[PDB]
């Protein structure tokens, strides 16, 4: 094309920052899983919060009980019960793009195969001093951003979930939240038709006895 | 229905037994 | 089975093996200064196969789905295996008596 | 038992052995005659795979009146792990498990105070206390702890049978609601609290019990107890005589239809399979008790 | 379905990511070798997407009311971050390759 390019370059300044970057990454991941956290909790919160559970759960599926029942444990929960790290997370990313900045800086380092507008040119080329160079062409720590920047996939995928990159509070407000949520809730059985909708068809017997009884392990 | 038939008979939180319509 | 990986292996390494032949061939053309442009068909056949090759063998060993209906599973359940508590266990039966007592 | 009665790999047995721990299966001599071997001629292959095996094998040989190999499963334990809690709880099952229990109270007690929040050692108390026939007690401490950890489902159906064995079925259906609230999917739980409403008393028991299981056929059409339930409650209901002629003849329809249902059923059991003993059988024991 | 399990349908978003990502990796790395560039090289990008769902559907076969409820996720499911990794990958292998 219009440049011509020492193919040392290539074999000595493009492959390293990929794998200083990837292997910086895989650290950070192992870093903080090794130091995340260390919580503890006494034993009134735990209890509360299952507690909170226990209620949320009531609510939300008390349509599967007679209602005298609903209506027994509503009579309940209202007048007994309620009423009575990073440092090295961000820090590290900004200290190995100044590195790189220091020991790698000072030439072209690759070529993005799409035209673009001059608007591009100022980011691209931080390192360069040149004037009239097209802004496809790239400097390093661009392309160090870059590789940075479009690893969040690979590392979900070879890696387990997600990790490796950058992006109750008073007992008495929440027991007041949950008794205001629940005393407008209302049964509403869902076995009332269930006779007719059986009914209906024959039982679906197919596929059942099929293979063979088991005889031993294995 | 007939014949065989056997009849057995003899606070967990919350434990209620009448109304509430 | 496990003839997937070695599929899929097969076609990175023929991709690899594409990819140093296309530099090559790059690399010989910009010494001879020829503006033609020629880019060998038998390269492009071998990518393109040695691509779709690849895709369809990994798309065979992301795993398997499962079904979202939530009583699919306990169809086969039964209560010999629910009325067992681990942490509930006791050790004062007749099994000790009919092994070495 | 490889090339012995079977040709499996070691990672078939792993995997039966995981299969066995997922599911609550106490067939104790099947997984000692698994465990032993894994654990003698395999034991490197298993990178870090072999201490849950420990556990489940020493857990199988006390089952099994075997204590050679539990005694040495958790020395193997203790060695690996230095004051681990759930060591502590595997030594003072072993200590229950040969009728000493104060030693195991007071190891459970030393647990408690060196860790408030726990629960293994309530659960272990919980189960030394019934292992005496002490009843009541044990229903007593049940009740406690579920009154300060509440969610937990097992303690919830072992509360559950032990007041069926107590013949208090009130409490027991409670219980059953209960569970049932927390898994609406799971149509064991409405099986069996449909049998305890049917135990427990008359017309309106008879009738919920009639209900809940048709929700536990609708949940699953493989549940054979379900159906023969639903039947029995309808024709029970059915010649019950405080009962309104509409009741009655919608009893009457549930039974011919639960009836058709069974006998459908037993023509396609014995299709596959040739014995031709019940098919002449169920049919008379529908014809007996018509209406 | 009445009730639907959530590990189910985390499962099925978790191949489908994979499968994408991965399909979209290799797509920019063939495209880089084939030398395209342009907004002609981003068709092959479209058209390998599409060679993606047809297969999902082999391996979905019928019955896929079971796994899935509309086949809406399955067409138009992951098009921002397999872009993302389509251009780097092309950007990677075209300087490796036709650059020097």
């Amino acid at each position: 094309p219009e440049l011509l390019l020492d193919s040392n370059i290539r074999l000595w300044v493009v492959l390293p920052i990929v794998i200083i970057t990837f292997f910086v990454g895989m650290i950070r991941h192992y870093v903080s899983i090794l130091l995340q956290s260390d919580k503890k909790l006494t034993q009134e919160q735990v209890s509360d919060s299952q507690v909170l559970i226990r209620s949320r759960v009531l609510r939300e599926n008390g349509k599967y009980i007679p209602k005298q029942s609903f209506l027994t444990r509503k009579y309940y929960f209202n007048n007994p019960e309620d009423g009575f790290g990073n440092v090295t997370n961000v820090l590290p990313m900004i200290l190995i793009g100044g590195w790189i900045n220091m020991t790698f800086s000072g030439f072209v380092t690759t070529k993005v195969p799409f035209p673009l507008t001059l608007r591009f040119k100022p980011m691209l080329q931080q390192g360069i001093e040149l004037l009239t160079l097209d802004a496809s062409w790239v400097s390093s720590a661009s392309w160090y951003f870059l590789n940075v920047f479009g690893l969040r996939s690979i590392y979900s995928l070879i890696l387990g979930q997600d990790n490796a990159a950058d992006q109750p509070a008073d007992t008495n407000k929440a027991f007041k939240t949950e008794w205001e949520a629940l005393e407008l809730t209302d049964h509403q059985w869902a076995l009332d038709d269930v006779e007719e909708e059986l009914m209906a068809k024959d039982l679906h017997f197919e596929g059942m006895f099929k293979k063979e009884l088991q005889t031993s392990i294995f | 229905r007939f014949k065989w038939a056997i009849e057995l008979s003899g606070y967990p939180v919350g434990y209620l037994d009448k109304q509430v319509p | 089975p496990s003839l997937w990986k070695g599929l899929v292996g097969i076609g990175l390494f023929a991709l690899a093996h594409a990819a140093f032949s296309a530099a090559q061939h790059r690399s010989y053309m910009r010494l001879t200064e020829k503006e033609d442009e020629s880019l060998p068909i038998d390269i492009v056949l071998q990518t393109l196969l040695a691509f779709a090759v690849t895709c369809y063998g990994i798309v065979h060993i992301a795993g398997e789905f499962k079904d979202m209906d939530a009583t699919s599973e306990l169809k086969n359940k039964t209560f010999d295996t629910l009325r067992n508590h681990p942490s509930f266990y006791v050790f004062n039966h007749r099994g000790r008596v009919l092994f070495r007592p | 038992k490889v090339s012995e009665l079977y040709d499996v790999t070691w990672e078939e047995m792993r995997d039966k052995m995981r299969k066995w721990r997922e599911e609550n299966s106490r067939n104790s001599e099947q997984i000692v005659e698994v465990g032993e071997e894994l654990i003698n001629e395999y034991a490197s292959k298993l990178g870090d795979d072999i201490w849950i095996i420990y556990e489940q094998v020493m857990i199988a040989a006390l089952d099994y009146g075997r204590d050679d190999l539990a005694l040495f499963c958790l020395q193997e334990l203790r060695r690996q792990f230095p004051g681990s809690h759930r060591v502590k709880r595997l030594t003072g099952m072993r200590f229950e498990a040969m009728e000493r229990y104060d030693d195991a109270i007071q190891l459970y007690d030393r647990i408690l105070q060196e860790d408030p929040t726990n629960t293994a050692a309530r659960k272990r108390k919980i189960a030394i206390r019934k292992a005496q026939g002490k009843n009541v007690e044990a229903i007593r401490e049940l009740n406690e702890y579920l009154e300060q950890f509440v969610g937990d489902q097992e303690a919830w159906h072992e509360l559950a049978e032990l007041y069926i064995n107590e013949h208090d079925y009130a409490k027991a259906a409670f219980c059953l609601e209960e569970l049932m609230m927390t898994n609406p999917h799971n149509h064991l739980y409405c099986q069996q609290y449909a049998e305890v409403k049917y135990t427990q008393g008359g017309l309106e028991n008879l009738e919920l019990s009639r209900k809940y299981f048709a929700q536990a056929l609708k949940l699953n059409n493989r549940n054979m107890r379900a159906l023969f339930g639903l039947y029995m409650s309808a024709s029970h209901i059915a010649s019950n005589p405080k009962a309104s002629a509409k009741t009655k003849k919608d009893n009457m329809k549930y039974a011919s239809w639960a009836a058709s249902q069974i006998n459908r059923a037993y023509q396609f059991a014995g299709r596959s399979k040739k014995e031709t003993k019940y098919s002449l059988k169920a049919v008379e024991d529908m014809l007996e008790t018509l209406q | 379905p009445p009730f639907i399990s959530e590990a189910a349908v985390r499962g099925n978003a978790a191949v489908l990511d994979y499968c994408r990502t991965s399909v979209s990796a290799l797509s920019g790395a063939t495209a880089g070798i084939l030398g395209l560039t342009g907004l002609y090289g981003f068709i092959f990008y479209l058209l390998a997407s599409v060679l993606l769902s047809l297969l999902l559907i082999l391996k979905a076969g019928r019955r896929w009311n079971k796994y899935f409820k509309s086949r809406r996720p399955l067409f138009t499911g992951g098009l921002i971050g397999g872009l993302f990794t389509y251009v780097l990958f092309w950007t990677f292998l075209y300087g490796m390759v036709h650059v020097y």
